[PDB]
Parts: C-alpha cells; structure tokens; sequence
C-alpha cells in the first residue's frame, strides 16, 4: 500500500508540471 | 419543468481508459447523463464522475471503441438519471439499464424519482411482528424470518443457492389463510427477483421457471448478463430498490426483495474504485464498501401509517470459505442473523443442503407465537434444535466407541436424526410445504420419545399434541 | 496522411500529429512498417503498443495513417495450416525465405493467393433475388473430411446483379457483385471481419447433448456438455486429440501457450501422425483442425491477442454449422501479460496486481458459447465449448483468477497441491469442485446404463468418509479401516498416473463403469461389520491375497487388441472371484 | 552499414544513481550504444534505455563516479550494440564488458552480431529424443534429462551446489554405447561458462577443476567478482548466450551453456527499476522481468539442417530456502523442470542432496523406452518415487505417535527409506554410474518388497525380470 501511494504521488506531482 | 433545450458538443480533448474527457463544457454538473454518437451513426450513453471548471469526463456505458477525436459528439440531458417508476412493471422483464426485453415497450410511467433513493426517518420505524411464508421447511421451521427483517444466505461457489432462490421466488407466500381463507383475497405480496452477473443459462433457468409457474402477475423481474457493462451492474439494485418502494410504501404492499451474487457487486464496486484513481484498501477492495453497502441493505421495515412492509434477503458467494473475508462480516455486522448450507449435505444429495446447526435468526421470538400462529412453533424448533443437537453428539461419540456401549435413548436419538435429514430436511424441487404441516411432521417425529426426555416443554403445552 | 515520432521506451511509441485517427485502430511505424495498435490518445500525442520487436527504431519516423481496426481474414484455405497471435502464415513464410530462421517484419496475407479452389452456387441462387446476412451462396469443396461454405455477413438485402458460374476460381476472382440502395458493390470469396467484437445470433437453444470427453475420471465424475465452459488447471493436451478421435465434434482449435517450447515443438511434430477411423476409413492425419501458435519470445500483444483471433476464428466456423470445441493453454500468461500492459499505461494495479479489467475481460472472452440459431437459412445451427485453465501459483485457489473462473465458468477441476507437488497429475481435490450439469445426463442415463446414478452417490460418501477418517488416523478401529482401504483403492484405481503411455489412451465408458461398479458392491459386502451376517478388516485383508493384487491390475488392459467382449468377460472373471472369495467367509 | 562520422555531445542534465539524463541530443536511437570520457581521462561505456524528444537517459555498465555536469563527453555511435563473435574464443578468458583479462590479446572477431540475437522460428526447432549420460544417480534414471533440454538447478546459500555444478559438466557423455566405441568417441562437449555475481573462491575453485580435466581446448569463460561493477550483469549473459549460438549454429558444435546465480540479475535488474521509477510490481521486482527471463531462457534446443545442440543449466539461490519466492516461481513458468537440493538432506551428510519428491523432468516421456534406454525404465521410477512419498507419510506418522503403532509394512517401508538413502541417493565426488548400472540398482531396491506390494508396475515384466 506505501509503495502504491508512493507512486500514485509521483504521478500527480508529474501531473502539475503545467 | 425542464424547459431548457439540450445541449450538443463536439470537441474532446481525448479519452482515458473507459473514461472520456473532454473540454469547453458549459457549467458542468456531476452524476449528469449524456449520450454519445460514433462516426458510424452507433449510439451510446455514459454518466459523469470528474468535473474541474471546463474539463468533463465521463464513462462510457457500453464501453469505449472506434472513438475518433474530431467525428464524435456528446449531447447533455442536464439531469441526474431519472428512473421511470410506477406500478404496471409487474409481469415485465428489463434488461440491465431497464430497456425492455420481454419484447415489450416503453415502460409508461406514472412517476419519475431519483435512481440513488433517500434514506427513512430512523424514528419512523415499527418492530417487525409477523412472519412470512417461504414454503421450505428448514426455513419456516427454524429460522423463519419477518416483516422487515434482513437475513442473508452464505453460500459458496459452485452450490444450487439459485436454484434454491428460484424456488422461493415461485412459492413465497403470506399466511392470512390461517385466520381464513377468505382473508387471504387481499394479494398484496409481491416479489422483485434482481440477478446480476448471471451466466446466461441460469437466466434462461430463471425466466422459464418463473414463466412456467405463471406467477409473474406480482413478479418484477430485472436481469443483467456477465457481459454487459460493468457500470450498469452498479445501477439495477438502485433500480430494484426504488420499484420495491414505490410498491410497498405508495402502493401499499408488501414485497419480498431478493438480490444476487453480491460478491460479483463488490467486484463492480472495486471496478469504479480503480476508474476513479482512489488507492485501493484492506484486500483490495475500497475502503468505503461500507457505506453503500449500508445504503443498499437498510432500505426496508415497516413505517407509521402505512399498510405494507419490505423484507430483503440477499445472497452472498462466500469466497473459499473464508469466514474473516471483509465482505462477509460487514454483511453479518449489518443485517441481522444469517442462514448457513453446506457443502457436505450437497455431496450427500439431500437438497436443499441447509445446515440448522449454526443458523441463527435474530427477532424470531416475536415474528411467531400465539395468534399469529400456532402457539408452540418456538417451542417445536428449540425441541428439534436441542435434540439434533444431542444426536449428532451421540454419533460423534458412536463413530469410535461403538454400539455395545449404547442404550436405548440413544438409539431414539439415532432414529430420530436420521429420520429428521431424511424427512424435514429433504424439500424436493416442487413441494408446497405450509406451517401447518410442517408442525405436524416435526410432532410425528418428536412422537417418537415418549414424555419423560421431552423436558424442556412445560406437560400443560405437550398436552395439545404429545398424546394423539 | 502520416506523422512524426515521439521519442520512445521498452514496448510502446509514443507520435505527434496522429490527431484524427481513431484510437483502437491499426498503424504502421518506423521503415520496417513495424504493426501496432494504438492504445492512449491524448491531444495530437499518442502513445502506441507494439507488436514484433521493438529495437531499432528513431524518433521522428514516419507514421503511415492507420487501416481498419484489428481484423483476421477468413474463408477457404483454413483447418489447413498454422498461424500465431496476429495470424502469420508461418508454413508460408519458411518457403518465402528458403532459411527460415530469422521471421523478419514480414507482410504474407494467412491466405495463398496463387492457390484456387472449385465452387458450384447452390441451385436456389436466382438473378434479381434477395439475400439476407446468413444465406448460403453455394459449396466450396475444400478437402476430404469436410467442405464449408459461405454466406452473405450481417447485411440487409439487396437484388442480386450478377452471380458467377461454377468453376475453379484462384486467390479473390471476385465470385458475385449486389445491389442495394444506391449502392453497387463486390464481394470475394474471403472476408475480413474485426477481432475482439464477434458476430451476433438469432437465439441461443437449450444444451441437451452427452460429451464423449476424452479423458476418464472428468467426465466419470464431474460431466460436462457438447456446448459448454470448462476450467482445467494445466499441471495435458492429450485430452483433445482423445476427442478427435471419440467425440461428434467436426473441428478443435488448439491455442499455444509460448511459456514452454518443447511441448510446442512436439505437438508441431506429432500432428501428422494423429491416426483414426471415420466411416471405416483410416484417417492418418487430423489435418482438419486450426492451430494457432505463439512463443513467450514474442512480445506480450501478441501473447494478448491470440486467444482472441482464435476465438474470432471458432466463432466464424461454427457459425457455419457444425459443432466444434476448443482447447486453451493460458489463463496464467493472460493475466500477466495483461498485468504488464497495465504497468506500462502507469495506473494502479489491485490488490495482487491484475488490474480491474481481469474480471470483465475474461467473462467476456469465455462465455461466447453455446448451440446456435442461426440469422439466414434456418439448416444452420452449430455450437462450440470451451475447455482450458491454468495450474494456479502454488495450487492458489485464492488467485483473483480462480476466483474469475468460479465465477463465470462452472466446471471447476481439483487438483490438491499436497498430491500435485508428488507428480499426481490426474490427482484432484474434489472438495474444491463443481458439477455444471445433473439433469443434462437424465435422458442419456434412461437410455444407457441408469444404474450409475447412485454408485457414484455411494463413491462420494466414500470420498468425504476418507476426508474425515485420515484426520482420525492423525491421531483407531478396523471399521473406519474399511472406508479407507476402499478409499485408497478407488483411488488407485481412478487417479491414474499413467504417465501418458499409450496403454491409458482410451475411453470406453460402458468398460470402465465396471471396475467402479466392482468397488463399489466390494465395499457393499464388506461394510456389514465385515462378517456378512455381522470379524475384523484384517481377517479378509489376510483371506484375500492375490485378490487385491488383481484388482488392482485391473487397470493395465489395452482394450485396442483386447476386444470388447473379452472385456466384459474378464468383468465377469472378476465379479464371480468376489462372490467365490466371499461366499467362503 | 553506416559510413558516416561519429557524433558527440556535452550536454549533461543530471545523474540518478547508475543513470546518467542528458539533453538536446538529435535524432537519437533507442538501444544505442555510448562511450563516455571523464575528466580525468578515464574511458566508459553505456546503453540508452529512455528517449523523449530531444532528452534521453542511459545507463552506465560499470556506475557513475566522478562524472561532471560540464567536464564529460558523451559519444553517439547511432547502431545498435554489435559483439564480436569468433571460433577463437575458445580457450580464452575475458570479464563481463568482454575485455580480456587473462593477459590474452583483444578480441579479433569472425562477425558482428546482435546481443538480442534473433526470434527462432519454432517450426525449424527439432523435438529432442536424445537423453545424455550425467552419471549422477539422482538425475539419471530417476529426472533424466536430454540434450536440448532445459532444466535449471534451484539451491540455496552454503549448500554444496558448486561442485554439482562441477560434477554435471565433467562427467558430460551419451549413454548410446551398446554400439561400436569409436565412432562414441568423436563426440565431445564444448562448455561456455558465464560467472555472474560470484566470488574470487568459487571462480578459481571451477577453474581449477576445468585445469585438473584438462578441457580448456573447448572452455570459454567470462567472469565477474563482486568488487566489480554491478550493471555489468545485465548484458554478461547475453553474451555469453550469444557466442553459443554462433558456437552452435554455425561452427557445428556440440555445446553446452552454464549460467551462475540468476537472482543477482533479478537484483540488479530491480535496481535498474529502481532507478527507472517505473510501476512496480510484487516484492518491488518490475514486471516485465517475466518477459526478460523468456528472453534469457529460449536460446535453446537444435534446429534442422544443422546438428549441433544447446543445453540450459543455469544454477539459481532461492533466500530463506523458499519456494514461493518469485524469481523460483517465475523460473519455474520458463524452465520446464526442477531439482530442488535440500538443506535437511545437507544436514546428515548425504552428497549430493537431491530430493527427489519436488523435483521434475516432463520431457523424459518420451526420452526413454525400449531401444533408447531399457524396455523397463519408467515404471519402476514410479513404483520407486510413490514408494518413497509414502514411506515419508509412515515416517511422519512414526514421529506423531510413535513405533508401537506402526505395523510390519511401515518397518518395511522405513527400512526401504533408509537403504533408498543409502545407496541410490549417496553417489560420491568421482562415482560416474552407469545407466544399466542404476537400473540394476533400482532392481535392487525393489527387491526387498516381494510381488503383492508394488502397485503401479505390471505384472508382465515382474515375470519377465523381478526373478532373478
């Protein structure tokens, strides 16, 4: 479950690169 | 009154999964519907989930294919879906989305309410009293259950609970012929026979069984096969629920709503979770399974002022026998009391495979006695209780001890087990069982001792059957 | 037109400029006109999942617009030859080269268009006449053991224009133009239909028809149907060859699995060899059969899409009108693949990984089945079934898949882990399995030998009176004893580890209802305390001697040279040294 | 071929670990090759692995240390990674880039070819019929193998697995001498040997024993230490893999490929996920690894037109003596079979310790029978290894109650585990068996039952051999 979130957060903070 | 035209686009930005986003969307609204038109003229429909100012997104229905970025076009209906509702459905078959398939029209509804439904006044409540016939003996006889009582059916894969369904739906009955038969004119029962997720051979099973019994004047039959969309198998309980309202409150009946295959809901449950990017929970599945679940099962009791009642028995696919399955539980946390079968018994070929031993029904104290019924009905099932429960310790003790050791009220005990899964146990697939006579095979089968061992009943009630 | 690359990683492009083209549709890449299928569009960006091997490309390549969606050309030439996920006409494709060795990039259509084949129209074919989406044009004579034909696909009607005469007509030679509203057109005799969207039909009928399965102890135990689902963990493949030979079924459609060469190359070498008798002729070759096969080398699309275009392609035979079956070596590889495919589209996976779209996806790939009514000439009926699983990891019941598989397909077959670890492959926990059908078989059972209905009752009670008694022996009498041996016994005698000699490949199941039969009226006899007028289990253990010996050779007969009759006899034998053993207690 | 100028770059935008991001880079090729130049001058090497627009990313073979964002030079060679590749390494000795290190010259190459080697078209692939001579008891007869076969050797830390590895590869010869002896020994067996993640002592131990047989006119070795590098063992095997095919496929030969300690390329290959940020799959490990194991793993098998042959031995740990692991488990999805040395057989002192109960050969259907090994083979291993299982239940039912139950048969089956152990199991370092001669062991071990108890044999070739 750590690992998921861990990633799910990169992804969104990837996201709001613009 | 909607007096506002629909509106049309044709721009979008993409689509995502079985997700469709789009732009330039004037004042979206969430949990709006919308169908959608392909190149080739194919329509579609879809529901939104996501809105952030401008930017829409929505799934759709029938599943996303040959979707082009400039030749396609949604059109907004500006609303929430609205459940076309009324009384005439019974003796109808519907599809997932309600689109008839009894080769029947339109449905011309009288009323138009919201799919998600409100919750009841928890002050607006009455405390379940009479019973309901289901027509099976291992039912009626020890756990019978009540107005407004929920009770689930735990059973596992590969097990006959539909058929054992199929046969309740077409022999569940009241019991106002006790006080006359001329009572029993008032047919307000009603049945809602909901199957989700269903091998299309058992729907086929389902619908020729219901069409041979000719009983589908009070019948309301909504069926959704595996193959159709996912996010219409969340949509046919909202659906069941609202019709089952409408009849027992507005109409003032009393249905016996029935569901399937809830595991395979939590499955579409867990299938909107992942299309709504929310980080799974405990084995999986989303952690708020709790709340709807919640929201689907309290829809029922008795109000004040009101003529009727709603009883739901949902039917529950025990994964691999795991009791400390999260599904399970907060089933059994939720409703009140449970049904067991068995596995063993279905291997022994008695059917239906209902174990007793573990059954439990919780608010049977009240749902039978004097007036409503027989007097001793309570007392019979605690005596059969009681005495299965000694016979199969006598067994136990039998399998290793062996018969030089063994007296004679064991023998009884023996006799009387036997005779019990052989006799009351067994049901057959077309036998319409009544109170009446399941009280009077259950004393024949008590007849068997004499007075001195049936203790636990005061003699001044053994008095009424004991010597006949 | 085309467009550009982006630049790119691992199995998947990514390409500016594709705005426009529909994203589940086909595309070329790159200067080797690499296959791919598009599987995200954002914006003119898209990325784009590719099938063969994915080195050696450049950003910025060209990007040919893309054709139809994905599809598999059909019609004579089939139950011929050999093809793999994307329909490779591979026996094509060695001579192509004259080395073989490298398969490279190639572009061969499935069909040979340089071979030509006779076609008589049906007589009822009239100029000016009206043709609905399911009539039969007319006969093709294809090859030897059966001859399929062709119809109009689900269009409306329309007044015939022109309709060729018979003759041998070689690769398209375009066999009839129509006429519709405003719309004058060709047809060939091949046509290409899409994958993954399969055509419909009138009505589904009610299955009532015996399986001659192939194999004992299946159907001895747990019957299937002729048009039905079935789940078999692959812990083989002898099962459909059995049926070839035994079962009504005209065609079966092996699918590789990849995970293993060798048997593959085996099964490729073997095929020719396959020897039986159709109407008393010596049919050497099954060559009437469609085999599709793809190795784990290929990349995952591939290893996704082959069940599909062997599904298409079963579909579109028994929409001819013949009753035909399946056989899938996947469910372990599908579900990675499709775990794979999920990673790499970056979105959360469940809790063991799959994604979501297991559930629905392998529901829908399954059910597709059942007898047939059919949307033209009313002759056709047809019907298919399924039959295939995967050795879950570990004997995991609670793998996602099982718990798919029990609950859309509904003959499970066990197979405990604690006797699977000990190379019993024809082992099963029974505890785990279910029974489709009982009332499919009522008919069958009136007609031919009705007295098995209790004795497999009487077998079960056996099989959980074992299940209960090995815990007592855990921790005895010579009563409980009894059930055991017999237990034992039956299950020597039934899980039969033959290793695949050929000596086990046969099924008559009027010659081995007997040694069931046998077991059963032995435990009968001896379960009276073991005294008939009741003695311990151990007093006829040691009457019986060489008995037991024999009963449990009984297995080693080769009813090919043994002859039915002589069968029956040795039956016989058996029966009477039991009431002669037994008469002497 | 390319006949243009090289390119070079300076352009460096960071370094993640044992990656290296870059930008404004023209017209990149995914999997290209890069050359690197320090500011201290050192030369370097690497692979790219991502592309995107004008940045891409590589990955350093032997790590970044002293790299500079301004100071280092990066060199584009636009081709794919070509090897050299000749009949002349044989004898020879190199590390995992492929540089010599055995003081030997630099490579002078035959050909060019590619490390992905090439997609084998199945239909060529000749089915394997011949079963090779191991010489250890437990392989022979018992989970034979053949050549083209695939089979792996699962072990764990401190077994002693390393001379097993020794023993399989000296003792290398065909079991077809019922036929003149001459034209046998033509036969030979060229070894390529790829270390991998393996210490100074266990290197020299197998070169050692490689100088002591005197083969290294046939013996390719590549080596790696654990001081060296840790990305150079993602590209070691391939190398190796793809000198056997030029080895096999075109010099004709007979060869035989051994690969060391697979769970260091899992490791690093997790590593590099690590680095890569990339979805993960379960215990961390990516998952398309499945996908790069069948890559690794199918470079096997002989072809027609050609004679030649390659055998997969690859030797692999599982931590915490665990079958559930996944690289065991995923191994077990590509490789057709299993061994599974024990610890518990370690522990007395019986080598070498093969457990026989897990372990699998599937392709000895066909590999024996008469004319190919003996008319009686496979059920007496089966009449043994069902023997064996059940003499495990009495030992275990001796251990949870104890002798004063067991009856005379559980003595004659403890008695056949123990002479089982004995004699057919411990073999010795230098103890080459003959097939007849484990036959006739087998024979042996039967003996001691007489005709009742065996089970699973027939009854014709009992007459046939058991008296004598």
């Amino acid at each position: 479950f750590y690992r998921l979130k861990k990633i799910q957060e990169k992804k969104k903070i990837i996201k709001e690169k613009f | 009154y909607l007096s506002q035209p629909r509106l049309t686009y044709k721009t979008v930005s993409g689509v995502n999964g079985p997700l469709v986003i789009l732009d330039h969307v004037k004042f979206p609204r969430y949990a709006e519907i919308v169908h959608l038109t392909l190149p080739d003229g194919t329509k579609r429909s879809g529901q939104v989930l996501e809105v952030s100012g401008s930017k829409a997104v929505v799934q759709v229905f029938e599943g996303t294919s040959g979707i082009d970025a400039k030749k396609t076009s949604c059109e907004f209906t500006g609303d929430i879906l609205r459940t076309p509702v009324s009384e005439d459905m019974l003796g109808r078959v519907f599809n997932g989305s309600g689109k008839p398939i009894d080769r029947g029209p339109v449905v011309l509804a009288e009323d138009f309410l919201d799919i998600m439904g409100q919750p009841i006044n928890p002050q607006c409540r009455i405390y379940p009293e009479e019973m309901i016939q289901t027509g099976i003996s291992a039912i009626d006889g020890m756990n019978s259950i009540a107005r407004g009582q929920k009770i689930p059916i735990f059973s596992a894969a590969g097990l006959p609970h539909n058929e054992i369904a199929a046969q309740i739906c077409r022999q569940a009955g009241l019991v106002k012929k006790s006080k006359d038969v001329v009572d029993y004119s008032e047919e307000n029962f009603a049945i809602v026979f909901a199957a989700m997720g269903v091998n299309m051979e058992t729907a086929r099973f389902f619908k020729s069984d219901f069409e041979e019994n000719g009983s589908m004047d009070n019948v309301c039959l909504f069926l959704n096969l595996a193959n159709d969309p996912t996010i219409e198998r969340i949509i046919t309980p909202r659906l069941a629920l609202t019709t089952a309202e409408f009849l027992a409150y507005q109409c003032e009946k009393h249905v016996l709503v029935i569901l399937t295959d809830m595991s395979s809901y939590a499955e579409a449950l867990r299938e909107v979770s992942a299309a709504r990017e929310e980080v799974p929970g405990r084995r999986g599945f989303p952690g708020y399974m709790y709340t709807d679940l919640a929201t689907i099962y309290e829809r029922a009791g008795r109000v004040e002022g009101r003529n009727g009642s709603i009883t739901q028995i949902p039917i529950l696919t025990m994964p691999n026998d795991d009791i400390t399955h999260p599904i399970p539980d907060l089933t059994g946390y939720i409703t009140e009391g449970q049904i067991y079968v068995d596995r063993q018994l279905h291997n022994r070929q008695i059917y239906p495979p209902i174990n007793v031993l573990p059954s439990l029904s919780r608010l049977m104290k009240s749902a039978i006695g004097e007036g409503m019924t027989r007097k001793d009905h309570a007392d019979v099932s605690n005596q059969l209780y009681a005495c299965y429960a000694i016979g199969k310790d006598v067994q136990a003790m039998k399998a290793v001890v062996g018969e030089e050791a063994l007296t004679s009220d064991d023998l009884l005990y023996l006799e009387f087990l036997q005779k019990f899964e052989k006799n009351f146990i067994t049901q057959g697939p077309y036998e319409n069982r009544t109170v009446y006579e399941t009280l009077d095979i259950g004393w024949q089968l008590l007849r068997i001792f004499p007075k001195e061992m049936l203790k636990r009943i005061p003699q001044s009630t053994l008095s009424e059957f004991y010597p006949r | 037109t085309f467009g550009y690359v982006h630049g790119v990683s691992g199995p998947v492009v990514t390409a500016c400029d594709m705005a426009g083209a529909a994203m589940y549709e086909l595309v070329r890449v790159g200067h080797s006109e690499l296959v791919g299928e598009i599987i995200r569009l954002e914006g003119d960006m898209a990325t784009i999942q590719v099938y063969e091997e994915t080195s050696g490309v450049s950003v910025g390549d060209p990007v040919l617009r893309t054709g139809k969606p994905l599809s598999v050309e059909l019609g004579p030439g089939i139950m011929g030859a050999i093809f793999d996920g994307i329909q490779r006409p591979l026996s094509d494709i060695s001579s192509q080269t004259q080395s073989i060795y490298i398969p490279r990039g190639v572009n061969v259509s499935a069909l040979s268009r340089d071979i030509k084949w006779e076609f008589i129209p049906s007589k009822n074919l009239r100029v000016g006449s009206h043709i609905t989406g399911g009539d039969i044009y007319g006969i093709v004579n294809e090859n030897s053991l059966i001859k399929h034909k062709i119809m109009l696909p689900p269009r409306n009607r329309g007044s015939v224009t022109y309709i060729a005469p018979p003759g041998n007509y070689d690769a398209s030679d375009v066999v009839l133009e129509l006429e519709f509203e405003g719309v004058k057109e060709k047809f060939s005799m091949v046509q290409v239909w899409p994958v993954r969207q399969v055509r419909p039909v009138t009505e589904k009928l009610p299955a009532n028809h015996p399986l001659l399965t192939g194999q004992r102890v299946l159907d001895a135990l747990f019957p299937c149907v002729q048009g039905g689902t079935t789940a078999i963990p692959g812990a083989k493949t002898v099962i459909s060859q059995s049926l070839s030979k035994y079962s009504n079924s005209d065609v079966i459609i092996y699918v590789g699995c990849g995970e293993r060469g060798n048997e593959m190359s085996e099964v490729l070498r073997d095929f020719p060899e396959l020897t039986m008798e159709v109407d008393g002729k010596v049919e050497s070759i099954m060559k009437r059969t469609a085999l599709v096969a793809n190795t784990s080398n290929m990349p995952v699309a591939a290893r996704e899409a082959s069940i599909y275009t062997g599904i298409t392609l079963s579909e579109y035979f028994r929409d001819m009108g013949y009753h035909v079956s399946m056989m899938a070596d996947s469910t372990s590889r599908w579900a990675e693949a499709l775990r794979e495919i999920s990673g790499r589209l970056a979105e959360m996976p469940a809790d063991s990984g799959y994604p979501a779209y297991l559930g629905a996806r392998l529901a829908s790939f399954y059910e597709r089945a059942g007898r047939v009514k059919c949307l033209g000439n009313p002759e056709r009926e047809g019907s298919v079934s399924i039959v295939g699983a995967v050795s879950p990891p570990g004997g995991d019941f609670s793998d996602p898949v099982t718990s798919a598989t029990l609950g859309i397909v509904q003959v499970f077959w066990g197979l405990d882990k604690k006797l699977a670890q000990r190379k019993h492959f024809p082992s099963v926990n029974w505890l785990i399995s279910y029974s489709k059908y009982m009332r499919a078989l009522d008919e069958y059972y009136d007609k031919h030998f009705t007295e098995f209905v209790p004795l497999r009752t009487k077998a079960k009670e056996i099989l959980q009176e074992e299940e209960d008694l090995a815990e007592i022996v855990q921790l005895l009498a010579e009563t409980d004893k009894i059930t055991l041996e017999v237990a034992k016994l039956i299950k020597d005698d039934f899980l039969q580890q033959n290793g695949y000699t050929p000596y086990d490949r046969f099924c008559p199941f009027y010659k081995t209802v007997g040694m069931l039969s046998n077991m059963i009226s032995f435990y009968d006899m001896a379960r009276r305390a073991v005294e008939t007028t009741a003695i311990t289990w151990s007093i006829i253990r040691e009457h019986m001697g060489e008995i037991l010996y024999k009963l449990s050779s009984m297995k080693f007969k080769d009813p090919v040279k043994d002859g039915e009759a002589k069968i029956k006899a040795d039956y016989a034998q058996l029966l009477e040294d039991m009431q002669n053993a037994f008469r002497s207690l």
